[PDB]
């Protein structure tokens, strides 16, 4: 059996989230279930569980009043229900079945999902490409650093490419960070030789599908 | 001080094998019986003796009209059992129908 | 609440290594631990049950025991496959806590961080904000401290670093430290320095650029 | 062979098997089980 | 288990019995070592033989599915034997499958039982002219040599013989 | 049995008792006799009526054979007809032997965990002021009169009031 | 019950404790209060679990019943059709109550024997470092202070380190 | 609806369901009982 | 004088849901739990989103 989640959500600040854990096939069962969230980089953490033999719901302090753990009966589906969202809440949520080789195990988490991962934000907004030029007063044979810097977006994800898919050696997109706004911001920086400053020109493409906004910045070797 | 001491106790064995229970999956046993079979030699073979009637590429109704794409048919000896395709290429060589087709290989099964 | 705590951290190992992972808790739980394995990217994939009891599909060469407080995760010959992050769960209180985390990483030669500093985009400077961002470039191991100074004066809370996993090549990571400031902010300082300090670098090495250019 | 299946022979000294429902001659007993082990001794001590 | 004896106050298995399922282990000033139980283990044996024969018999004149054949235009009835053949085949499946499911687990706990049971006859035997250590051992209170052993896994174990020097060692222990 | 007391350490049944499948047998300065716990046996009494009306008319509609006639090329759904209602039978039969043959399984079994039940009943209830004699029999340590076995035998057996004498009498037993 | 601990020498539940099925109420010089056994939870809760879907799966291939048309003329093989059709939902109600019913009877039965393993896994910790009152309760001979008491709970209390303080206890009672 | 039963829909959330024979769908498995309680707490004290 | 207790007991509560067994009839547990649906809506809805063909 596998055990199937929702889609990816983009919620807006203070509304509710529903997340539904199915699994394959016409089955049923009575199987414990336990939803563990992950926060962007960061570990697990146990956010609630549900026993159907005893039909409870039992919740964690931190979201007790704002946790709603409920099942559809026997059909192997679970779901949970997370109120007042916040920024602090993007994470990517999993469901996992309490069941090994030797049968139901209370506490033990031995069939996961996938995750469903979960934004927060007032709206979506396009990217702000803004070149890292070259400032080539210094490190002449230490290649050269050039990049862009790719600044409050949301929701994830962005596709930043070097010279359309050309430039790839060197190319260290980093992952994105949540800043204190809520929006995210990532940098793709790429080693280049400093003899091609003039010859070979550099141009990054910065992709962001949710909003429609395809930025094409030329990063010149600037003042 | 310490006396004499006698302690009761069960088997031990070293075997890996294992069953399942109402309240309990996957059990290791100090001894268990498969009753299940899952084996074959995906072969057809006589029965006890007696070589099956293998129609080949011809259906019982080709091998009893006499269709002479069948002539392997023509003098069968004694059957155990008739293997025939689910459907043979050589059944009827002139289009037609064969008339309680379905009745007379019931019958066919008992000779 | 029982709270559970690893040991290592991050960890440093190459194939055929013997890796131990030690983790702790503040209360005995008597046997009820579990051990997960995650990789980038995907869900826990469970690997030890009841703290010895070994999952369908694990591999022999990971083993585990303790009881009480104390509990061991070991891998005899180390893989190309057992590289992730590891998590020891317990099972005995209802509210049920996790492992910090421990992430075995792929052991090779100190390399020292490739500093680099970029000032502020005119682009950028003309919405009223002002980033610079500091690159250390293909270094080993992970451990870096990238400390921002403005005028000779150090910095805090106004920063965000973002660093990669290792390369699949060279086995280094890169990380990048961005420092976030409003133009009124920005323009009423000269100096803007990035020290880092890491193991390859026999002092902390420093680069600094001025407003003007 | 004792026994006959559009797939195969079964010799199976079993009294059950999961090859095929239509069987000829000495046969066992047809289920859908893909597995039926019976408990006789007791619980192993690891 | 059910009765408490196997993986219960009785830990774990001994390796060293191999000619028998339930056994005592002595310890005594001429030596230590195995013996099998003889009446517990016949009557096991001869319980869980009647289990299988009862299981692979009983399930006799299950349904021989045999093949049948219909026309293009008999689909009704086609479908009608189809449905009746798979539909016996399913119910003898169930039946099948529940039986050794359900006779596993009253197999397991039959054993269960049968460990309980003679520690029990072991603890009537003895009453107080033994110390019932807890771990499924018995520490005696008087000297027990081979013949004496022997007495206990038979059932003919004379409490009043040992009684008089039992109460001796019994008086003495709790007057430290 | 299961519990280990039918054929256990109570090695024999009483032919003597005929008023109850289970009780007590007294022997005190007064005389001897036989009794019933007047409990055990009204709720066996009741789960084995229970059980049995359970069995009885539970198959609610067990498959109900009618003939059917078929003329001679009609074999195919004769042979149908033929399979269908042997199997309906057959699945029955096996539905009432192998029910009859758990449920005694369970029957006798009840009948032992009620006799275990009542021993341990009473076993508790005497605590220290009487000797396990091993063998189904409690040795009182103090004097027992019929009102006092009557107490045993419905569950209101005063401890503390025959403690003090108990204990005397158990000092001197234990020195000597 | 089968094993007599659930409404027999245990009289009645506790409506105290909320976040177990079995547990411990202990009463020292620190004070009182309840708690939940983890070892018999955790087994009771996945063995339920495992019954529920056993009972819930094993009925997949359950006769799913099609709807088929005759005309007038074709009498026989519709009822043929009736009676097949009833005997399979038949067959299988059959399967569903009495599989129910039994389970039901195991389930309470494996509550009881939870029940009475736990007092006796206790019972052989202690031994006769205290006294075994009768109502489910054992009378320490000794102090047994809040860590005393946890250490029972988990299989790990010393008998030795309170043997000589219960012997003091044990030999001033005697006495009188 | 994802059970359909000639006399109504049934929400598909139990294993049995005692409407109608002649279902179409995700439907449960017939029965004819009028009760169907597994028992998984144990015996309550009244 | 009275030494200290430790006494070992079972889960009780107000519930009313009752079970039955082969021996016994009504016997009130703690948890239960229904396998069996018994209602019905009454109407004709699509299945899956398809509408069907009422003729
Ligand atoms: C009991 O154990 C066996 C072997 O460990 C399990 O059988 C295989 O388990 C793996 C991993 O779960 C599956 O990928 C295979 O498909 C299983 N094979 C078969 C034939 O089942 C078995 O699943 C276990 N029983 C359980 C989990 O109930
Ligand atoms: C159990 O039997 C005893 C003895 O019959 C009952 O109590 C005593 O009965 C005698 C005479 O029959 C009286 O002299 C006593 O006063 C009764 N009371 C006591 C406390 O001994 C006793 O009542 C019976 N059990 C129950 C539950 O009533
Ligand atoms: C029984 O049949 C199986 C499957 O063909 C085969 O592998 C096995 O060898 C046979 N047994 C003997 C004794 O040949
Ligand atoms: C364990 O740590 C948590 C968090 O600090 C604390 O709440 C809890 O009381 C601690 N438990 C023990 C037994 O020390
Ligand atoms: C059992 O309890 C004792 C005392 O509270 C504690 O020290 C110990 O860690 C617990 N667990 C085990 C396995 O001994
Ligand atoms: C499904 O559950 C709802 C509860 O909101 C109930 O009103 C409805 O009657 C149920 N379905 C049927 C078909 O009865």
């Amino acid at each position: 059996v596998q055990l199937v989640q929702s889609g990816t959500e983009v919620k807006k600040p203070g509304s509710s989230v529903k997340v539904s854990c199915k699994a394959s096939g016409v089955t049923f069962s009575s199987y414990a279930m336990s939803w563990v969230r992950q926060a962007p980089g960061q570990g697990l953490e146990w956010m609630g569980g549900f026993i159907p033999i005893l039909g409870t719901a039992n919740y964690a302090q931190k979201f007790q009043g704002r946790l709603t753990i409920t099942a559809d009966g026997l059909t192997g589906t679970v779901y949970m229900e997370l109120s007042r969202l916040r920024s602090e809440d993007t994470a990517v949520y999993y469901c996992a079945r309490e069941v090994t080789w030797k049968g139901a195990s209370i506490g033990v988490l031995g069939i996961w999902g996938q995750g469903t991962m979960v934004s927060v934000s007032a709206s979506t907004k396009g990217p702000s490409v803004f070149p890292l030029a070259p400032s080539s007063k210094s490190t002449s044979g230490g290649t050269a650093a050039l990049g862009c810097l790719v600044k409050d977006y949301f929701p994830e994800p962005v596709t930043v490419s070097w010279n359309s898919g050309a430039l790839t050696s060197g190319v260290h997109t980093f992952p994105a960070v949540l800043q204190s706004s809520g929006l995210y911001s990532l940098s793709s920086v790429v080693t280049v030789p400093s003899s091609s400053l003039g010859t070979q020109t550099y141009i990054c493409n910065v992709n962001h599908k949710p909003s429609n906004t395809k930025v094409d910045k030329k990063v010149e070797p600037k003042s | 001080d310490p006396g004499d001491q006698i302690c009761i106790g069960y088997h031990a064995n070293n075997s890996t094998e294992q069953v399942d229970t109402i309240m309990e999956k996957n059990v290791t046993v100090t001894h268990a019986q498969d009753i299940l079979e899952k084996k074959h030699n995906g072969k057809l073979c006589d029965l006890d003796g007696v070589k099956p009637l293998i129609l080949r590429d011809c259906s019982v109704a080709g091998w009893l009209l006499g269709n002479p794409m069948c002539d392997e048919f023509i003098n069968v000896p004694e059957w155990s059992y008739i293997v025939e395709k689910a459907n043979p290429v050589n059944d009827l060589c002139y289009p037609g129908d064969f008339n309680d087709y379905e009745e007379l290989k019931h019958l066919l099964s008992r000779i | 609440d029982i709270q559970m705590t690893q040991s290592p951290s991050s960890l440093s190992a190459s194939v055929g290594d013997r890796v131990i992972i030690t983790c702790r808790a503040n209360q005995s739980i008597g046997g009820y631990l579990n051990w997960y394995q995650q990789k980038p990217g995907k869900a826990p994939n469970l690997l030890i049950f009841t703290a010895s009891t070994l999952q369908s599909g694990v591999p022999s060469r990971f083993s585990g025991g303790g009881s009480g407080t104390d509990f061991t995760l070991t891998i005899s010959s180390l893989q190309p496959e057992d590289f992730a992050t590891y998590y020891c769960q317990q099972n005995y209180n209802t509210p049920r806590t996790f492992g910090q985390g421990t992430k075995v990483d792929i052991k090779r030669t100190v390399a020292a961080p490739s500093v680099f500093i970029f000032p502020p985009s005119d682009e950028q400077l003309k919405s009223g904000t002002a980033s610079v961002v500091c690159l250390l470039n293909n270094f080993y191991p992970r451990e870096a401290k990238v400390q921002w100074k403005v005028d000779n004066a150090l910095q805090s809370g106004n920063s965000q670093e973002s660093v990669t996993e290792q390369d699949s090549k060279d086995s280094t990571y890169s990380l990048s430290s961005t420092l976030t400031l409003s133009k009124a902010d920005y323009e009423k300082h000269k100096v803007y320095a990035c020290e880092v300090t890491h193991q390859g670098l026999s002092s902390p090495v420093t680069k600094s650029f001025n407003r003007g250019e | 062979t004792k026994c006959q299946t559009p797939m195969g022979a079964i010799n199976s000294s079993m009294p059950f098997h999961n090859i095929h429902p239509l069987t000829i001659g000495e046969c066992p007993k047809y289920v859908k089980s893909n597995r039926l082990v019976l408990a006789t001794g007791l619980r192993n001590s690891p | 288990g059910l009765f408490g004896a196997i993986a219960g106050f009785i830990e774990g298995g001994w390796q060293g019995m191999v000619d028998g399922w339930y056994g005592y282990h002595h310890s005594n000033e001429q030596g230590s070592g195995y013996a099998a139980d003889k009446e517990s283990t016949q009557k096991a044996i001869d319980g869980v033989t009647n289990k299988v024969n009862s299981i692979i018999d009983k399930m006799n004149t299950q349904f021989e599915a045999v093949g049948r054949e219909f026309n293009n235009l008999e689909r009704r009835i086609e479908n009608l034997n189809k449905k009746m053949e798979d539909g016996f085949l399913d119910v003898w499946t169930y039946n099948a499958e529940l039986l050794v499911l359900m006779e596993n687990e009253r197999t397991l706990d039959f054993h269960d039982s049968n460990v309980k049971n003679l520690y029990d006859k072991v603890r009537l035997q003895l009453r107080d002219n033994a110390k019932e250590l807890g771990n499924g051992c018995f520490e005696f209170y008087h000297k027990c040599d081979n013949e004496c052993m022997e007495s206990v896994r038979n059932g003919t174990y004379d409490y009043p013989q040992y009684s008089e020097e039992a109460r001796l060692k019994r008086e003495e222990i709790s007057s430290g």
